[PDB]
């Protein structure tokens, strides 16, 4: 969807012209950044249900009020729904790490998010707490390389800005 | 014309070789699937009218330039020529199916067919469309389990699809 | 629309599967021949005007019924129409070659093209010939086998991309067939 | 009312208060567009008389709204300032949309959906895509009619195509973005005797634009193409494909069994024992309604045809894949003790005690046994 | 569109008959329970957000195939779509209850709704269940026997209006069936 | 002449009639995964949709039979020759009985209000006369496809 | 030719046949917790589901035997070679006898209406001829797996 290639083809198509020299000049930028983002993608992928376990609980540590009766988390199955809800965001961030743009984030998790969480009484603050706790727990030396953590954190704080 | 047994017989004759035991292994496994081979040609033969008629009907629903005035199927005789041209290919594909190879298909059906359609002004790509519309119609019908014992015959179905493909690229 | 990187995420999204290192090497191979695809798209779009004018005139000079009155390419306006009707096709195949899959010309150019030419009265088998000439010229160009003008390249293989642009050109044949 | 010469109200962009009104009308789009030589010329504010500039507004943004002298004073109050030069024709066709006489037959009389199609046809001259309706019903239902009619006038397509001095009209642009938005535009705008008032619903592009696949019929989008672009095809050949269409375009014949939701039903010969084809797959539709009244509760029954739903069937196939890849059973030589499909089979018994003696009933049936995952 | 007062004049106009005192008492009865209809519409629109969010979640928690990938209510955008797709239905049934007859939702909301959900791939029997839950909640509310929240009213009967809002809710069932 | 209990009994079926067909066809696959297999009869949406429609037909045909309180309409335009059209279409006759018995076991759970997922709100009593009558109707339709 | 008492006796089994298998397999685990142990035969839902199915099979196979009033169908497509397929599958032969005897002790409690959790509503009498016949049938199936 909203990738690097699908802006330069849609701009040339809306102008109604051939793929010009600046248009193939921008696909060269993929060759230098894919080596950084694809290794971030499957270090995310091979470790993925760990960072739902040790990070989906941080919202409940920050917001223990929503385990009360009459709240967003009543029983255990709603907590399972919460872990499923945040695992979906972790999957979409992996999809945007491989695409090269924020295409899979837009219409799959972000577009429409303002309506559901308002209508189903889900607080976005508990979402961004769990996302931000995953963001600041990054260290170049370990977790991943120096350049993987950069846009891995950039795709995270994009979601943080869009949810707020 | 040759069937699959006579083909390796010609291979072995033209170098004067006795047939090795491994080739007898290769022929006995063709003998092994004889009923499954016969089961397919039987299912194609009893549905041959509905294959040609439904494929021809779906051809003009999506290529309506042929049956409109001026087209190469705008008559009653050019239209009857088209239906009978489709039955010819369905006949010779079924001949090649029990022969085991495409000698009789290549030899007395497809030889000179592209030049014939070029001489007549018939669009050969639209013939190629109709052949692949008969192909998927006969393939989905050969995977029907009514009236047959339960088993595997998928490699024979791929062999049947290969003959339709060979006839399709032979007329463009 | 969809590029080659975005083709695998909509396949992995159907099973809720993470894209992992089992299918990433097919992507890394696609990145490895990035310069080959890149020079090939450039070699297509460099000589694109003769690519169109040659193909339409070659489609004319084999079927000279269109030039006769009542032909679809008879008058001056309809010839100006047909010279761009295939230039758009080349313009979208150049998009599909760069993007790595045939999604950008499928719903943008090819969706609704059949009934347009049916309702206008455009002979479809002539347009089949016109795009097959363009396919032949494309595989002549991106293999550097054009006897008519040669371009300089680094040595190597390019047939994997030459079959790609061939598979794009039969989709334009199938969609108006 | 507002200015003796105005450019643009409501200051949506900041850069419109600096923007002066255009002194001369916007020229043609720079593509070549082979149809345009057949179509009559455009009608700008400078060239037209006030009789024909009114006639052409009533022909395009109103369809043929078929207006009397006593009807619509509000259109003419907006006309009373256009004729004085107060406001441009862009703001004039904005003022026509906000008026009640446009509302009472297009927002009012129509449905939620084809009001959007009727807006695109009336203002931009074309038909929208599905994702364009998708971000447009949000404007229409949650932000109102006013912002919805504002969203066309402040759009780049309108500004680039008609400017500030040319009436809306259907534009042939040569290169189009999609190939489908050419013939959707042609299908949405027929020639004389258009009559948007006639069909309460049109029901045809309202399901063709409702999905990106399923392009509409050949003959509907080659009907209002101009003459000598389409003649010598309309004597006898497509003519009966046209009148058999326009019969169905009367009364808004629904395309439920045609072009969308197509289903090849089984042969009639396979179910001749069961029922006739005029009554196969009809079933009683029961609605039982509780209210604490006895005077006012009701029950309704009706036989209805039940179509197969390909959307729900596609979801069910994706769900049942988990059972496909989990094995069936182990086997061995001991299978001879279970000769048929009688592996894990058992007799089911049901015993029907009731108050009447004659309606008592005993069962036995042999069937497979499986335990549900919740137990 | 058409209200209950305007329903009898289009019936009398078909016979060129003056509306007289033989059918006016059915109108005067309709005016006499004006406050009952009026408080009932208010009791509907007071708690309308839980009315929608409860019904869609109840439709979800009985058929959890929509939440699975490939479901129609799978992603976040489609759930935001479905939460409003029924809120519009409630919004038009509230119009029809106030107007006194089912003319305002039949050509505005219900006209063309079937092929919309067919062309998009919306499971119709799930939407049947979703609007049946809304019907049950409506007869719970305007009879003031919601065990979940009670509203204060003047004492009397309201079942004549409760069957009315039931007959509005099967029209949304029939038009989608 | 059982008035109110009959009307409460049909209401417990036709409201939750949308779960019951989808649960029964998933249970039909749950035993036999060779039905969705390539070559099976519950292959692509040509056939899966007709299955959902057919499971819905025989479900409803029973609720009108229960509303009328007798099995006349279950044999008039319902059943007189349903076996031979099924052997003419080549459906498996084994798993259809299983699909019918999942509907039986679910209807007798809905009538007696013994559902683990949804507790219905009824008047105080006991619907033992009607829990067996729908079992008799479902066996009437199970005796046909045999 | 005991008509009504036989039909009352099968009804006390097939209605509450859903408790009896789940109570018996929990009782089977109740002394022997090494069966759910890693390495046991009642490990994960591959095997526990087959256990519930198998406990259900031999339960029902007895109710049709009691309805028919004889043990013929308990030996035709029930039992002729059930021991060696169990030793071919490697099930423990000890605890299966315990699971069978929990079914016996529960069926003889249901028939005589001596259940502490549920008092059934019968006609006045005494079902002593049928309380021992189901014990003989369960003995017949217990003599097989030995
Ligand atoms: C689907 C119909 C397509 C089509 C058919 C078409 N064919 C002809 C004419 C001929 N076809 C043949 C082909 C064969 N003849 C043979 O004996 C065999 C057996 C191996 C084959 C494959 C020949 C020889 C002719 C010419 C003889 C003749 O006139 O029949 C025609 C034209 C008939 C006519 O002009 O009178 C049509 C229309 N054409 C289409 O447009 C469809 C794609
Ligand atoms: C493709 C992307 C995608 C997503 C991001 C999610 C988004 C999402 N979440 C929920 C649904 C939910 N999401 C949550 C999650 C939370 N509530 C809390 O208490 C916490 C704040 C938070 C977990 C940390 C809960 C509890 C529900 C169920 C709410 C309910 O059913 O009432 C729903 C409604 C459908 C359902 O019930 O599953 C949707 C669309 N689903 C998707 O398909
Ligand atoms: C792909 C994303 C990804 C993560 C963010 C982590 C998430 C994560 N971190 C830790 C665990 C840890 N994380 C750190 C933090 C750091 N360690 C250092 O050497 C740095 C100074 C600093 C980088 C931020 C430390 C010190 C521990 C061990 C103690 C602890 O559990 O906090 C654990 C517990 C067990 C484990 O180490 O795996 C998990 C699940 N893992 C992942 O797979
Ligand atoms: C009168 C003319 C005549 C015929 C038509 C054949 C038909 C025929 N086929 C089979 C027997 C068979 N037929 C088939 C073929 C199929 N089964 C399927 O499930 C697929 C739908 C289809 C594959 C194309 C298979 C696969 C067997 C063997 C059964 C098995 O092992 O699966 C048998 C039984 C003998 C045997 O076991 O081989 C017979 C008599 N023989 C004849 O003499
Ligand atoms: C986005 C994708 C896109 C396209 C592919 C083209 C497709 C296209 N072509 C034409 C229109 C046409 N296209 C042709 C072309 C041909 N007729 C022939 O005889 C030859 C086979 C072929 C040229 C090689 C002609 C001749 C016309 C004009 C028809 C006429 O008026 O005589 C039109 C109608 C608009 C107009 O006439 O101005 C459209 C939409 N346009 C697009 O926007
Ligand atoms: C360019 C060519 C052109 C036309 C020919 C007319 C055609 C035409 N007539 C009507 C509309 C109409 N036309 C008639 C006419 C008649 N009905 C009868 O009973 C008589 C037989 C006949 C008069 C002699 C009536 C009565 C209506 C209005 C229908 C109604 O709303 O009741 C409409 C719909 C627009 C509207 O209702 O305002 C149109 C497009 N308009 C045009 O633009
Ligand atoms: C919303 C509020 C509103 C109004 C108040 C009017 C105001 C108004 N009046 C006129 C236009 C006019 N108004 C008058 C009126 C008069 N001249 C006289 O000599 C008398 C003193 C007086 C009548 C009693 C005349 C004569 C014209 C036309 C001027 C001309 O063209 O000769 C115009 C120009 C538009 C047009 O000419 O069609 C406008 C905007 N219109 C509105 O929309
Ligand atoms: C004036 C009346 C009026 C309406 C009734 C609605 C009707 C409506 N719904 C949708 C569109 C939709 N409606 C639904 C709703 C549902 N799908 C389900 O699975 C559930 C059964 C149900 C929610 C309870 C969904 C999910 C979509 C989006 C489909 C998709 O893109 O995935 C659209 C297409 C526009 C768009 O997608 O933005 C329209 C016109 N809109 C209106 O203007
Ligand atoms: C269409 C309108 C309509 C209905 C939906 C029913 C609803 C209904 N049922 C009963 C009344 C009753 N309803 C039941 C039925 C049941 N009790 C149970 O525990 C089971 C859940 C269920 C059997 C399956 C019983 C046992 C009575 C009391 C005896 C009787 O009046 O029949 C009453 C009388 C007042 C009351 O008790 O509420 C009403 C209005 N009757 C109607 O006229
Ligand atoms: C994978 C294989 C697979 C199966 C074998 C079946 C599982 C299954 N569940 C039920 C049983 C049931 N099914 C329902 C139906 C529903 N419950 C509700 O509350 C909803 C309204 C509605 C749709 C979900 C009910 C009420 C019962 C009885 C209670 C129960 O056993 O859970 C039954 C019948 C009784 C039984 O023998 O257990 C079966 C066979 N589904 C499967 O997927
Ligand atoms: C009045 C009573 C009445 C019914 C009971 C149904 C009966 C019925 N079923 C089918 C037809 C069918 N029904 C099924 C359904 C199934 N096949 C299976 O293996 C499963 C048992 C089940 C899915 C779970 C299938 C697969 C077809 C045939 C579709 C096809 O392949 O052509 C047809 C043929 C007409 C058609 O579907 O187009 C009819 C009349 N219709 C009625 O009018
Ligand atoms: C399928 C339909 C069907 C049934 C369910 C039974 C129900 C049944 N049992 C008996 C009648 C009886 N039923 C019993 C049975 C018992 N008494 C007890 O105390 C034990 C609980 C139980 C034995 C296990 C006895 C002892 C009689 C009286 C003697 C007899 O008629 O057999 C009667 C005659 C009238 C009556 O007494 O109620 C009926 C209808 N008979 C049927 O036709
Ligand atoms: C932890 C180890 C463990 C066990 C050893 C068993 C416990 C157990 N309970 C019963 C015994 C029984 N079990 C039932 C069965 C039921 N009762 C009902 O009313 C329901 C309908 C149905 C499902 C609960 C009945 C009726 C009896 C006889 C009465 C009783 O002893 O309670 C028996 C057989 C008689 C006996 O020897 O006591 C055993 C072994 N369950 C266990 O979990
Ligand atoms: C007609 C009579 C008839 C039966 C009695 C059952 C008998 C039976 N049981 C099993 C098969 C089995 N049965 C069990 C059940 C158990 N193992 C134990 O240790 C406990 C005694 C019990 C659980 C409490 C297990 C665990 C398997 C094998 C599952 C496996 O590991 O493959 C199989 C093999 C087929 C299969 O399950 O796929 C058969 C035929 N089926 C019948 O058709």
């Amino acid at each position: 969807m909203k990738s690097v290639i699908t802006t330069v083809v849609s701009a040339a198509d809306a102008a109604g012209r051939f793929p010009s020299n600046s248009d193939l000049e921008s696909i060269q930028g993929n060759i230098q950044r894919s080596a950084a983002r694809l290794e971030a993608a499957e270090k995310l992928a091979g470790n993925h249900e760990a960072v739902v376990k040790e990070a989906g609980d941080a919202c409940f540590a920050k917001y223990a009020y929503l385990k009360n009766p009459g709240e967003a988390g009543e029983n255990q199955e709603k907590i399972n729904k919460c872990y499923r809800d945040v695992d979906h965001y972790m999957r979409l961030v992996n999809y945007c790490l491989v695409v090269g743009g924020t295409g899979p984030l837009d219409e799959w998790g972000i577009a429409g998010a303002r309506e559901v969480y308002r209508t189903l009484n889900l607080p976005t603050s508990a979402y961004v707490a769990s996302i931000a706790y995953t963001r600041d727990r990054l260290c170049v030396p370990r977790d991943m390389s120096a350049q993987a953590g950069v846009e891995f954190s950039a795709y995270l704080d994009y979601l943080i800005n869009a949810l707020s | 014309m040759l069937d699959a047994f006579a083909k390796v017989v010609a291979q072995a004759d033209a170098r004067g070789e006795f047939l090795s035991n491994t080739q007898i292994d290769a022929l006995s496994k063709m003998v092994k699937e004889g009923n499954q081979r016969l089961d397919i040609v039987n299912k194609v033969t009893s549905n041959a009218s509905a294959i040609v008629t439904n494929s021809a009907r779906a051809l003009f629903a999506e290529q309506p330039q042929l049956i409109q005035p001026g087209g190469n199927a705008y008559t009653s005789r050019r239209m009857a020529a088209c239906l009978r041209d489709m039955e010819i290919v369905l006949r010779y594909v079924s001949y090649a199916m029990i022969a085991g190879d495409s000698s009789v298909l290549d030899d007395r059906c497809l030889n000179g067919l592209r030049e014939t359609y070029q001489a007549l002004g018939t669009p050969g790509s639209s013939v190629a469309v109709a052949i692949q519309k008969m192909k998927d119609a006969s393939v989905a019908l050969a995977n029907d389990t009514t009236g047959t014992p339960i088993g595997d015959c998928s490699s024979l179905v791929a062999e049947l699809a290969g003959y339709f493909d060979r006839a399709a690229v032979s007329v463009v | 629309m969809l590029d080659a990187f975005s083709r695998v995420v909509v396949n992995s999204d159907a099973k809720a599967a993470y894209v992992g290192g089992s299918d990433l090497q097919a992507l890394k191979s696609f990145i490895a021949d990035g310069n080959k695809r890149l020079d090939a798209v450039n070699s297509i779009v460099s000589n694109a005007s003769c690519m169109v004018s040659d193909a339409v005139s070659g489609m004319i000079c084999e079927n000279p019924g269109l030039i006769s009155p009542g032909g679809n390419c008879y008058t001056n306006r309809r010839m100006a129409a047909c010279l761009r009707d295939g230039e758009i096709i080349l313009r979208y195949v150049s998009y599909a070659l760069l993007a790595g899959d045939a999604s950008v010309l499928e719903d943008r150019c090819l969706n609704g093209l059949k009934e347009t030419y049916i309702a206008l009265g455009v002979p479809t088998n002539s347009s089949i010939r016109a795009v097959s000439i363009m396919k032949a010229q494309a595989v002549a160009f991106i293999t550097n086998t054009a006897t008519e003008r040669k371009m300089s390249f680094a040595a190597g293989d390019c047939t994997s991309l030459a079959s790609e642009v061939a598979s794009y050109f039969d989709r334009v044949g199938a969609a108006i067939s | 009312l507002t200015l003796p010469g105005t450019a643009e109200t409501n200051l949506a962009v900041p850069s419109n208060a600096v923007r002066k009104v255009q002194p001369y009308p916007i020229a043609k789009p720079p593509s070549y567009s082979s149809v345009d030589s057949l179509r009559p010329a455009r009608v700008s504010r400078m060239d037209a008389d006030w009789a024909t500039i009114y006639e052409q507004v009533r022909r395009q943004v109103m369809g043929n709204a078929y207006v009397m002298e006593g009807e619509a004073p509000d259109i003419d109050v907006a006309f009373s300032q256009l004729k004085g030069g107060n406001l441009t024709v862009r703001e004039f066709v904005r003022a026509v949309g906000k008026s009640a006489s446009y509302r009472t037959r297009f927002m009012e009389a129509k449905s939620s959906y084809n009001f959007v199609l009727l807006n695109f046809k009336h203002f931009l001259g074309r038909a929208p895509t599905q994702e364009e309706v998708s971000t447009h019903i949000q404007i229409l239902a949650t932000s109102g009619l006013e912002a919805e009619i504002d969203s066309y006038i402040d759009s780049d397509e309108y500004k680039a195509l008609f400017g500030d001095h040319v009436v809306p009209y259907v534009v042939y642009r040569g290169t189009y973005l999609s190939s489908e938005r050419f013939n959707r535009m042609v299908k949405a705008n027929p020639g004389g005797a258009t009559s948007d008032k006639a069909k309460s619903n049109l029901n045809m592009i309202a399901t063709v634009a409702a999905d990106l696949p399923t392009d509409a019929i050949d003959v509907m989008r080659g009907l209002p193409s101009p003459i000598t672009s389409e003649t010598l095809a309309f004597g006898t050949a497509y003519y009966w494909a046209k009148v058999e269409k326009e019969a169905s375009e009367g009364r808004s014949a629904s395309p439920i069994g045609e072009k969308i939701g197509k289903f090849d039903h089984a042969p009639i010969s396979t179910y001749t024992s069961l029922c006739s084809y005029d009554k196969v797959n009809k079933a009683p539709q029961i609605s039982v309604t509780n209210v604490g009244s006895d005077e006012h509760s009701y029950v309704s029954v009706t036989s209805k045809y039940i179509a197969p739903d390909m959307a729900a069937a596609a979801q069910m196939l994706a769900d049942c894949q988990k059972y496909k890849a989990g094995g069936n059973a182990p086997t061995g030589k001991w299978m001879k003790y279970y000769p048929g499909t009688t592996v894990n089979m058992a007799p089911y018994i049901s015993l029907n005690d009731t108050g009447s003696d004659s309606s008592r009933t005993v069962s036995v049936t042999l069937d497979k046994v499986k335990i549900s995952p919740n137990k």
